[PDB]
């Protein structure tokens, strides 16, 4: 299939998340997601087809992950934005207070700013540290899903937020939005990934 | 392109404006190193901000005298605490919970208010204002605040 930022897939036919940025370790095609979506070997399939299966991940203390895909799968350095999508072309980390954009499958496009970094997050789960904090809103399924710089600047991966009760922080004001991600480069750093860019 | 239109929608920042944007975000990623080292220890962080007319600039803050930078185009801002003081209180909370905290968000170092901030659930302050004290950090760089809904993986 047409590995695409942005686009939602599921795991062991059972939850949802969203895939993050289109990467390669190697000759090993694959993609970066949050590591809450699933543990290892679980089973990632787009649109009903299995692509792959999770190679690692860390969660709690981080919220990351990647899954190795088939040699079949074709990796696109795009992030899908509505029906558009936009072009990623590093992962140049931007400075707090810049214009963030993020996509998931649950909320679409939204943008916001950068508004704190290395934010340390009480999740019910354990606690997850390094987080970047933005305030451009998000929803649950939206996880895993791509925040990208207006100039195609990879940042990171969607971990969770300040939800409300119909799911999302949508509904309340911006300067009162909490939604993180997990930084992109540590990622790749760790499990030896390289971005497709385009 | 169709990126344009979310900029404008979410953040009001209209198309004349893109480009004092755009060259604001260049100059904090490249000056970024630069403006650390010349505030050595007095550093208190750097980032963008908006003005109320609608352009852009980058701030960076210290601890102590300074007035001004090395690198035009840098609002210099004085404040009390430096990064490192900040930093140190945010490592006693990490490690006060390293140890459970119902009603606390998440915390971190926050340079735009010279703080460290403590979200917590809509009346829950009181939960915050423990854990600060369990931690026995400075609750004089410690800013509680009160956040809606509640914190959790998507």
């Amino acid at each position: 299939a047409n590995i695409v930022g942005g686009i939602e897939y599921s795991i062991n036919n059972a939850s949802l998340c969203s895939v993050g940025f289109s990467v390669t370790r190697g000759a090993t095609k694959g993609f970066v997601t949050a590591g809450h979506c699933g543990t290892v070997n679980a089973t990632a399939r787009i649109g009903g087809a299995v692509v792959g299966t999770f190679a690692a991940r860390v969660f709690p203390g981080n919220d990351r992950a990647w899954v190795s895909l088939t040699s079949a799968q074709t990796l696109l350095p795009r992030v899908a934005n509505g029906s558009s999508f936009v072009t990623v072309r590093g992962s140049t980390e931007a400075a707090v207070g810049a214009a963030v954009c993020r996509s998931g499958r649950t909320t679409g496009y939204q943008c916001g700013t950068i508004t704190a970094k290395n934010v340390t997050a009480n999740y019910a789960e354990g606690a997850v540290r390094g987080l970047t904090q933005g305030n451009a809103c998000m929803g649950r399924g939206d996880s895993g899903g791509s925040w990208i710089t207006s100039a195609g600047q990879a940042q990171g991966v969607a971990s969770g937020g300040n939800v409300q009760s119909n799911g999302n922080n949508c509904g309340i004001p911006a300067s009162q939005r909490s939604s993180l991600f997990e930084r992109l480069q540590p990622i790749l750093s760790q499990y030896g990934l390289s971005l497709v860019t385009g | 392109p169709q990126l344009k239109f979310a900029m404008q929608r979410d953040l009001g920042i209209f198309p004349t404006q893109l480009p004092q944007y755009l060259q604001t975000e260049k100059l904090a990623r490249t000056q970024a190193a630069a403006i650390e080292r010349e505030f050595g220890a007095q550093f208190a962080g750097s980032w963008i901000e908006r003005n109320e007319d609608g352009s852009f600039k980058l701030v960076a803050a210290t601890s102590g005298a300074r007035k001004s930078s090395t690198l035009g185009g840098v609002e210099v801002r004085n404040v009390r605490y430096s990064l490192k003081q900040l930093q140190s209180a945010m490592e006693q909370l990490d490690a006060g919970a390293n140890a459970p905290l119902d009603g606390v968000q998440s915390w971190y170092v926050d340079p735009r208010s010279n703080a460290v901030v403590v979200k917590v659930d809509d009346g829950a302050t009181d939960a915050g204002v423990d854990f600060v004290a369990l931690s026995g950090a400075d609750s004089a760089q410690v800013r509680i605040e009160s956040s809606p809904g509640k914190l959790q993986t998507t």
